[PDB]
């Protein structure tokens, strides 16, 4: 019931890096360099 | 004895003057001899002897020594109760600041020193130094210096440097101050500081300094140097059983203070390091502040438990403090409670009292009367005689009780009829017997309720009980003049059964010689109570100057009606008992008796009605059985049909033809129709029967079914409950407020299955939980309304004013829901009521309009009477009897000394647990009449609405309005003024959307500044391709056109520019954005043609509460702050601008109309002050300013009576105007004039009113002002008495403000005389106070 | 800013939730009480904390504006603390600790200061006469030999008597040898031989105080002269420095300064009498001193310097020792006395230690104090912790019993009995019951005893010293009946009865005074009284008076 602070603080208090946080929460879109990108049909739903 | 209570700060000399000695030891009593110690908090040589007339050593023990100081201990020998009055004192080792004057939010110490609270606290807790008259060495007075800064500044400054720390520094600052010189400097500064904030601050501070100078105090008294000590008996150390002791929490606080003071004194003599002494001084400050007010700045202080200790401030404030609890809510002698039973044999002035309860309540009277007749030689003998309950004691008791009223009271006293006086009748048993006709007044039933009984002692109290409070004097409701002693449920059933005919009964067609023969025939069994016969009836009428002329005729009536005629008094007609006589007929009959004959006949008649009803209700043998609940024969068929319809709708929905939201409503409507059909079938099968006959033919008559008889007579129940008994239970709800689609199709004659019962449980618990909230919220409103209006009293006979309200019937669209008689009855006329022919005066003036006058007004069919109102009375500090009206509980003009404010508050508040928080088609026939109507002939000759305040009223043949319909702007009326209409004759029609734009004359139109693609867009109908130019708003249109204003001025075929017909100004009608210009550019049009087509309350108790608290509506309607011509200017500035350049006056008035608003005034239009510009909920404050005081009172009474009328409650409008009079009683001054008031100041209206009236009689001019409207809370907050205000406000804030101001209280309100314990200046005590004022003027 | 944002909603809704307030709260770290302070500050303009999401406004704007200004200050604040204990820790956390060698320097500074003070008081040897007189009175058996003096700087009474005899011999050979060149040497030798003695602190302090009283009398005379010659006459200070200083005894500086042909000299004529009286008092006192006042003045200056050095010395010792007491005090937090109170009581025991500590014995202070501190905390907890004070002895006994009882319960699995407690202890059993009755702390009279009407315990305690109203009516009835039965008698006998008993009067006169007025010798007046009594005794004159005889 104290003052609130951003959630990510606790994750960093659990020995987590930004890379790991993003790996856990967000998915990944790859890009290649011409300037080609791999496409997944399901990703571009709209 | 005393005539005022003055309050001020106490000087140390005064505190030593109070005291009888100094407390020096934290000791209380010895732990073996439990005797008081020498110099402790319970000493006997300072606070007095612990036993009456005895020393402590014991040498002096007999009264013969009263008044000497024993030298073995110095304990004066006197009464021990002197220990309840003597104070002591404590000499503090260091000055300490009073917490009230240091930590009250305005912070009087800081306000007086012009120093922020943080600096004061820092200097106070030894955090930093300060400069006290630094002198001529570069120092600044009241300059904060940290410790190191003080050290380094002390260097190179051999001068004293006048720096100090702690409360002694603050005391030096206050002591060195001079107030008169500060006033002089502040005046000099105000001479040449004409800046808003700066001059405001200077005026505030000079006001405060002048007030302090007048009060007589000295600022250095806010710093404590001596501490008073309360007398011991108010903080006792009482011994309990088993050796335990109970003590007051003040002893702990005093011991803390004394211990720390002694430690500080001892530590000063040891020359300790300054850290220790500073810490000790901080502790002493904390202890004193905890004593005076615990936990106000610190966290708290706790004793053995974890509860905070109770301090001196905690004993006055709170809801349990003395200034509250004890002083108006204390326990009383000569009283007792018990359970109440019926006692149907009693008369209205008598109550049954248990003999045992009366042998106790009247004990001293019995002792006196025994000793006076010689039965008992002395009082101890009498005490043993009554204790043994001898035979003579009962006779003496019967003699004592003979004529001696007793007050009976039931728990929630919601109005003044909750206490009433009765004559006792001694009875056996232990329960009180209560006359049935009084129950409605008490809201009492006989399922376990209890009542309290008090006995008046003095002669005056007995006379007041007999003359003011007796139950036979109070038969009318003070809220409305209607009788409150009407027969309730079983009397109604009996009287309904008695006077009720049937087709063919014994002794039909007989001819009787009178009521006596009818009764003789019924009791002998020769005739039925329902037998249509002919009876010779004699009736008297006062068709003269009170003569009672008799008329004998042969009436057609039943036997029961003729029998019932025997109890009716003379002056009444025969048609009153010649009907079925349900619940309301009986109340009407009692009211007729009261208004024609008087009070004693009414009381006798009411008792006779009760007796007869009870007798014949017993006689009928009415009962309730299971066959009495007749279920319709077609119920199941209706349910099957509705189930089929809902199934068809459901299967269609499953096919995706109807959305779920719409099918929900479809099913709801289907089930509502089914429920209505079932109820109609049930009620039609229940309410009629077939009986055969006089000749042998079928005949229908009203049913004698017991349930229908109870419901029809009004005895108990209603059709809604019979519906749940014989029909279907109906449609329930949900916890979310939604309505469950499937209803409970079973009734209680059948059974509910487990699912239906589970559904019903929710509603039940919801209702049970609500009721309580309603009760708690109605109490709040009543408390607040008596706080505001308590001291309003009738104090005069006739102020002699000529102004008042204009009463006319209130009509909401269709029918009239309150005629003129109800609104005008009992009031006094302000002007002569001219006969509708304008011939002569019908009622001259100053005539109390009683029933005869109201009948005359109805005869003359006049529907507008000007009556005198309380809110517009010229009396000062009170109201006159003529501006009030009549009592409504007594039936005559009010008397001087009447607490009309308490009556008004109770009348408004008591009916509040019964309030639940929820084109024109001329129906009747009459000559339509129009008001504020502007129009021009249309193409077909039909009228066109050219006014925003147009009104249409179906004036009837006599000229009396019967309907009032607001006429929407831009619409055409088929008929015209004077054109008779009929039913469904839609007088006019208009677009439910899109406000139309009309012109005035037929002519071509130029789209000047209406450039397409610049100011407008070519939105020509895409499908029909019909020109649809649309005005573009600043952003919508090009920036160049953004400044340009779209105009469609009319132009003649001559190529000239048409000027507004009838006006020099050209016929330009600028169209705003979104304007639908379906008309082609530069196209000729007709007169008033559609130049364009611009596109398109809570309820219940919370509604009443926020109506008295003057709350501004969230979307306040905007009005015409001034009369003139509308316009506009710098737009897009977040808020569009407007102006009303007065025709001749200047100051066109600019306003920040929020753009999201929807105006109702064409950019080119004239308006009058108090005219709607936008539209929505009106604000009471606007109405008072633009429109007069009479126009805000009319709004509040009508707005607050809608809540009550909707719920069937009936309370008079007198009571709402006395509350409104108390809301607008402060006035803001506009021009100081020749008076002695500043301009931007608020003063009592009654004060400015008399100040300039006296000034006007002299050779000067008055001061103008603008009235103010306040809610019932702020209005209350403005009381000029710190004792009355300390009762219902914050006691700490009230007493600190009054002490620094040196205020004085002179007891003249009702709440300050109750606390002090003397006669209130209202009722029987209104003559005492007047003679007191006479002697004081002497 | 942040606070203003918090206000924004407060007003917009008219209420707020604990969470939203705590969050919008300025990051400004707050020590709980501070948060408590601001909550009310916000409550000043009026707001609903309501740990959960939600009844009228009655707040004066003046309160509102003031609360707004103080609210702004809260943000600008840095370390505002409204807590005494916290303030104490901070003001104490500003003095460094001392190492082992750090008390030796302080101790030697103290010893040097006290030695200087002793010599300075020693220089003024007039007291030696008072010491000799006290010794003579003691040898007259008025007091104990060892009470007057705590030995000498040497161990037997005979040696002390020999030293006293030598001191008296030197005193008599020096006093009667003033006739000046060698008298100073004799006085110095007398002082040196007196230095070898040791005096009790009380007698030494009394001598010092008597000397201070004499010096203050001399200073009062000098200041009276200064105020009568400067304020009234505007006498230049240069004249005073030139004349008064240098001789300080004769009247030449004042009486013979009247002929200086100056206005102040002439104005001194009016005030010559009082200044002359002051000079006469000084001459006598100067003779009593028998020493140059300037020398004395320097003696007092040196004594003051030594005392100040000693005081500031211990000051620092006691600042590090305040650094302490906080530890021992925390060991009694819940003993019935408040923590800051315990700490302040310990600080006094600490001061007592520092003044009675000898570093020569090389005791760790932190040990010649951790005792003096605990003794002072416990003495207090015993003398001012209970509303009804108990003697230290009774408190010791009660604590002993409460212990002996715990052990007996643990080894008996049952509370002991007043009999078994008496056996285990050494008490006559009845004493145990008396000590087991000393009622514990008085109950709070505001203890909630409710659930029906919110009534407190003190509401149910009745008044037992009130006269019932049927006893006040009965009293007036007898005060009357007596008048009837008595009036139904002749004058002289009625007055005899009235005086004997005191009916309608202010004293129960004895027979002697009644006879004085009625002229007689008791036995007759006794005779008149008895007839009356036997008379009022028979029935037909004592039925109602009989009724008043409770039966
Ligand atoms: C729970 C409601 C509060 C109230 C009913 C409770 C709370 C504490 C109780 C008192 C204390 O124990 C101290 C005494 C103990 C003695 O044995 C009997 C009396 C004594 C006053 C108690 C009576 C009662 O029981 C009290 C007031
Ligand atoms: C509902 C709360 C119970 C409350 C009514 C009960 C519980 C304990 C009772 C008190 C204690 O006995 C201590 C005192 C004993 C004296 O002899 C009479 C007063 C005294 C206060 C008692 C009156 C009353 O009986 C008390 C308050
Ligand atoms: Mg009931
Ligand atoms: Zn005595
Ligand atoms: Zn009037």
């Amino acid at each position: 019931r104290r003052r609130k602070l951003p959630a990510t603080i606790i994750l960093r208090a659990l020995n987590y890096t930004t890379e790991q946080i993003l790996d856990l929460f967000f998915e990944k879109v790859i890009f290649e360099i011409k300037l080609q990108m791999e496409l997944v049909p399901e990703r571009l739903r709209g | 004895e005393f005539d005022a209570i003055k309050i001020a700060l106490a000087s140390p000399d005064m505190i030593r003057s109070w005291s009888f000695g100094e407390v020096k030891k934290p000791e209380t009593i010895n732990y073996r001899t439990f005797k008081p110690e020498r110099d402790g908090l319970f000493c006997a040589r300072i606070f007095g002897p612990v036993k009456d007339y005895e020393c402590l050593c014991g040498k002096y023990k007999r009264l013969k020594h009263r008044g000497v100081i024993c030298e073995k201990c110095g304990v004066e020998v006197t009464q021990t109760k002197v220990r309840r009055e003597r104070m002591g004192h404590i000499e503090l080792a260091s000055p300490t600041a009073h917490i009230w004057f240091l930590k009250s939010l305005p912070s009087r110490i800081g306000l007086l020193l012009d120093m922020p609270l943080r600096d004061i606290e820092r200097v106070l807790y030894f955090e930093s130094y300060v400069v006290i008259e630094g002198g001529m060495t570069n120092l600044e007075r009241q300059q904060i210096l940290t410790e190191e800064q003080y050290l380094d500044a002390l260097e190179e400054f051999g001068d004293e440097f006048d720096a100090k720390m702690g409360a002694e520094a603050i005391q030096a600052l206050l002591k060195s101050m001079d107030l008169e010189q500060e006033c002089e400097q502040l005046r000099e500064e105000l001479n040449e500081t004409n800046s808003e904030t700066k001059r405001k601050k200077l005026t505030k501070r000079i006001k405060l300094l002048e007030a302090f100078v007048q009060s007589g105090n000295k600022p250095e008294w806010m710093i404590l140097t001596v501490l008073p000590v309360l007398p011991p008996d108010l903080r006792p150390l009482v011994p309990l059983d088993g050796g335990r002791f109970a003590t007051s929490d003040l002893n702990d606080l005093y011991r803390r203070v004394i211990n720390r003071n002694n430690r500080l004194k001892r530590l000063l003599d040891l020359a300790a390091p300054d850290i220790i002494v500073r810490n000790e001084k901080r502790m002493l400050q904390e202890a004193v502040d905890a004593l005076l007010d615990n936990g106000r700045r610190g966290r708290a202080i706790t004793g053995s438990n974890k509860r905070p200790l109770k301090s001196l401030a905690d004993m006055i404030k709170g809801k349990q403090g003395r200034f509250r609890q004890n002083l108006l809510g204390k326990r009383v002698d000569y009283s007792g409670r018990s359970v109440i039973t019926v006692g149907p044999y009693l008369r209205l002035h008598q109550c049954g009292l248990p003999k045992k309860m009366a042998l106790e309540l009247f004990k001293p009277f019995i002792y006196g009367k025994l000793e006076l007749r010689g039965l008992a030689t002395t009082i101890k003998a009498a005490k043993k005689m009554v204790e043994r309950e001898e035979a003579v004691v009962w006779d003496i008791l019967d003699e004592v009780i003979r004529e001696h009223p007793v007050l009976l009271n039931r728990a929630p006293t919601l109005h003044r009829l909750g206490i009433q006086a009765f004559e006792p009748v001694l009875i056996e048993g232990k329960a009180i017997q209560l006359h049935p006709l009084v129950c409605a007044a008490y809201n009492a039933d006989f399922d376990g309720d209890q009542m309290a009984v008090h006995v008046p002692l003095t002669l005056e109290a007995q006379l007041e009980a007999r003359a003011l409070m007796m139950s036979t004097n109070n038969i009318l409701s003070p809220a409305n003049g209607e009788p409150i002693i009407v027969p309730s449920q079983d009397v109604v059933l009996g009287l309904y059964y008695m006077t009720r005919d049937c087709v063919n009964a014994k002794g039909e067609g007989m001819v009787l010689t009178g009521p006596k023969e009818a009764e003789r025939l019924y009791r002998s069994g020769l005739a039925s109570l329902h037998a249509r016969v002919k009876v010779r009836i004699t009736e008297y009428e006062k068709d003269a100057n009170g003569e009672l002329v008799a008329k004998t005729s042969l009436k057609d009536t039943t036997v029961g009606r003729a029998i019932l005629w025997m109890i009716v008094p003379k002056g009444l007609p025969y048609s009153i008992v010649n009907q079925a006589l349900g619940k309301k007929a009986i109340s009407k009959m009692l009211n007729t008796c009261y208004r024609i004959l008087g009070l004693k006949p009414t009381v006798i008649f009411a008792d006779q009605i009760m007796y007869t009803g009870f007798a014949y209700a017993a006689r009928s043998g009415a009962s309730v059985g299971i066959d009495d609940m007749v279920i319709p024969e077609k119920k199941h068929e209706i349910i099957s049909e509705a189930e089929a319809e809902v199934a068809e709708i459901q299967e269609q929905f499953q096919s995706g033809l109807v959305t779920a939201g719409e099918r929900y409503n479809k099913v709801i409507d289907i089930w509502a129709a089914a429920n209505d059909r079932v109820s109609k079938a049930m009620m039609d099968n229940l309410q009629t029967e077939t009986v055969i006959n006089r000749d042998g033919q079928e005949e229908k008559q009203v049913s004698f079914n017991s349930i229908y008889m109870m419901a029809d007579s009004g005895a108990r129940g209603s059709a809604a409950q019979i519906r749940q008994l014989a029909g279907m239970r109906g449609l329930m709800a949900k916890p979310d407020g939604s309505i469950i689609e499937t209803p409970i199709t079973a009734n209680f004659r059948e059974g509910l299955n487990v699912l239906q019962y589970f559904i019903s449980t929710h509603g039940a618990r919801k209702g049970l939980a609500d009721t309580a909230l309603k009760t708690a919220n109605s109490g709040y409103l009543t408390r607040r309304l008596v706080d505001v209006a308590q001291d309003l009293v009738v104090t005069e006979d006739d102020c002699g004013t000529h102004e008042g309200i204009m009463m006319t019937p209130v009509i909401e669209g269709g029918d009239v829901k309150e005629p003129l008689r109800d609104r005008v009855l009992g009031r006094v006329t302000a002007e002569d009521v001219l006969k509708p022919g304008t011939a002569d005066i019908l009622v001259p003036r100053n005539t109390l309009l009683h029933e005869q006058w109201c009948d005359l007004l109805e005869e003359n069919s006049v529907d507008a009477v000007k009556v005198r109102s309380v809110v517009s009375c010229d009396t000062d500090f009170g109201v006159c009897a003529h501006c009030y009206g009549r009592d409504l509980a007594r039936g005559h003009i009010i008397n001087k000394g009447e607490a009309i404010g308490v009556i008004a508050a109770q009348s408004i508040g008591e009916p509040g647990t019964q309030l639940t928080m929820r084109s024109i088609q001329v129906k009747n026939k009459g000559s339509i009449k129009l008001s504020n109507v502007k129009s021009v002939v249309n193409s077909s000759g039909k009228l066109v609405i050219t006014s925003r305040n147009t009104e249409l009223k179906l004036i009837d043949e006599f000229g009396r309005t019967k309907e009032s319909y607001k006429v929407p702007y831009g619409a055409v009326l088929a008929k015209g003024d004077g054109e008779q209409v009929a039913g469904g004759e839609t007088v006019a029609n208009w677009d439910p959307h899109t406000m139309p734009v009309i012109t005035e004359v037929s002519g071509f139109v130029r789209f000047t500044d209406m450039i397409d693609g610049q100011t407008i867009t070519r939105q020509t109908d895409e499908l029909t391709g019909l020109s649809s130019l649309v005005v573009l708003d600043s952003a919508e249109r090009t920036a160049g056109g953004k400044d340009l204003r779209p105009a469609l001025k009319i132009v003649d075929a001559q190529g000239n520019d048409v000027l507004i017909p009838g006006t020099d100004m050209p016929a330009q009608y600028f169209l705003p954005g979104k304007a639908i210009v379906q008309l082609e550019d530069g196209v000729q049009i007709s007169s008033g043609d559609t130049l364009a087509r611009i596109p398109q309350i809570t309820g219940g108790l919370p509604r009443v509460a926020d109506l008295f608290e003057a709350r501004r509506p969230k979307e306040p309607a905007i009005l015409a702050e001034i009369s003139g011509i509308v316009s506009f200017g710098k737009e897009t500035k977040g808020k569009r601008r407007l102006v009303i350049t007065p025709v001749d006056g200047s100051d066109p008035y600019e306003e920040m109309i929020p753009k999201w608003r929807q105006l109702n005034v064409f950019e080119g239009e004239r308006v009058e002050r108090g005219d709607v510009i936008s539209d929505g909920p009106e604000a009471p404050h606007d109405i008072l300013r633009l429109r007069g005081v009479h126009a805000v009172t009319r709004y509040i009474v009508n707005e607050v009576q809608d809540v009550y009328r909707l719920q069937g409650v009936k309370i008079n409008d007198k009571h709402i105007e006395v509350i409104v009079r108390q809301m607008l009683r402060k006035a803001t001054i506009v021009n100081a004039g020749s008076s002695d008031f500043l301009e931007g100041e608020q003063v009592e209206y009654s004060r400015v009113k008399i100040a300039n009236r006296e000034l006007e009689a002299n050779g000067k001019v008055g001061a103008t002002y603008s009235r103010d409207l306040l809610g019932i809370t702020k209005a209350s907050l403005a009381t000029e008495s710190f004792i009355s205000a300390a009762s219902f406000q914050e006691t700490t804030r009230v007493l600190t403000e009054a002490a620094v101001a040196g205020k004085r209280d002179e007891l003249r309100g009702l709440k300050e005389n109750v606390i002090v314990g003397r006669l209130i200046p209202a009722g029987t005590g209104y003559a005492y106070h007047q003679d007191r004022m006479r002697r004081r003027a002497a | 800013s942040q606070l203003k944002l918090l206000v924004t909603r407060g007003k917009e809704q008219g209420y707020l939730t604990y969470a939203e307030v705590n969050d919008h709260l300025p990051e400004d770290i707050v020590d709980s009480d501070q948060i408590e302070d601001i909550i009310q500050m916000i409550n000043d303009m009026g707001i609903q904390v309501m740990e959960e999401a939600p009844a009228e406004n009655t707040a004066d704007e003046d309160a509102a504006e003031a609360a707004a200004q103080v609210l702004s200050s809260v943000e600008s604040e840095i370390g505002r603390t409204t807590d005494p204990v916290r303030m104490y820790m901070r003001e104490m956390g500003t003095v460094e600790l001392l190492t082992r060698e750090g008390e030796i320097d302080i101790a030697k500074r103290i010893e040097d200061g006290i030695n200087q003070v002793q010599c300075s008081v020693a220089e003024y040897p007039e007291a030696i006469t008072y010491l000799l007189e006290q010794y003579d009175r003691v040898e007259a058996e008025e007091a104990r030999l060892s009470d007057l003096i705590t030995g000498f700087v040497d161990i037997d009474p005979e040696l002390a008597r020999e030293k006293f005899a030598e001191l008296r011999a030197q005193y008599v050979v020096t006093r009667d040898t003033i006739k000046h060149a060698t008298a100073q040497e004799e006085i110095l030798k007398l002082s040196e031989v007196f230095k070898q003695f040791r005096l009790v602190p009380k007698q030494f302090d009394y001598l010092v105080n008597s000397m201070r009283v004499m010096m203050d009398r001399v200073r009062t005379q000098e200041r009276l002269i200064m105020k009568l010659c400067v304020e009234q006459c505007k006498m230049p200070k240069k004249n005073f420095i030139t004349l008064f200083t240098g001789n300080e005894t004769s009247d030449t500086w004042f009486n013979a300064a009247i002929a200086m042909n100056k206005p102040w000299s002439e104005k001194l004529h009016d005030v010559s009498e009082e200044v002359h009286r002051a000079l006469q008092k000084l001459q006598q006192i100067e003779e009593e001193t028998g020493l140059t006042i300037e020398q004395v003045k320097d003696i007092n200056r040196r004594m003051s310097i030594g005392e100040a050095k000693a005081r500031r010395a211990k000051k620092e010792m006691v600042e590090a020792n305040l650094r302490l007491v906080i530890s021992i005090a925390k060991k009694y937090t819940n003993r019935g006395l408040q923590f800051l109170d315990l700490i302040q009581e310990g600080n006094i025991g600490l001061m007592k230690a520092v003044d009675k500590f000898e570093y020569r014995r090389g005791y760790k202070f932190s040990t010649y104090a951790t005792w003096w501190i605990r003794q002072a905390i416990t003495r207090s907890i015993a003398d001012q912790a209970r509303t009804i004070r108990i003697p230290v002895h009774m408190i010791e006994t009660i604590n002993k019993l409460n212990r002996i009882s715990r052990q007996m319960l643990q080894e008996m699995g049952r509370e002991p009995t007043p009999e078994e407690l008496a056996e285990r202890m050494l008490m006559p059993e009845d004493k145990i019951r008396k000590v087991l009755k000393i009622a514990k702390e008085p109950i709070s009279m505001e203890t909630p005893i409710g659930d029906d009407e919110d009534s407190h315990l003190g509401d149910f305690i009745e008044d037992t010293t009130l006269e019932l109203p049927l006893d006040s009516a009965t009293t007036e009835s007898l005060r009357a009946a007596t008048h009837d039965v008595l009036a139904g008698l002749t004058a002289r006998e009625a007055k005899v009865l009235r005086m004997r008993f005191g009916i309608d009067m202010n004293t129960d006169y004895t027979l002697e005074e009644v006879g004085k007025q009625f002229d007689v010798t008791r036995e007759r007046i006794r005779q008149i009284e008895a007839k009356a009594l036997r008379k009022l005794r028979h029935p037909s004159r004592s039925e109602v008076l009989r009724s008043f005889l409770d039966d």
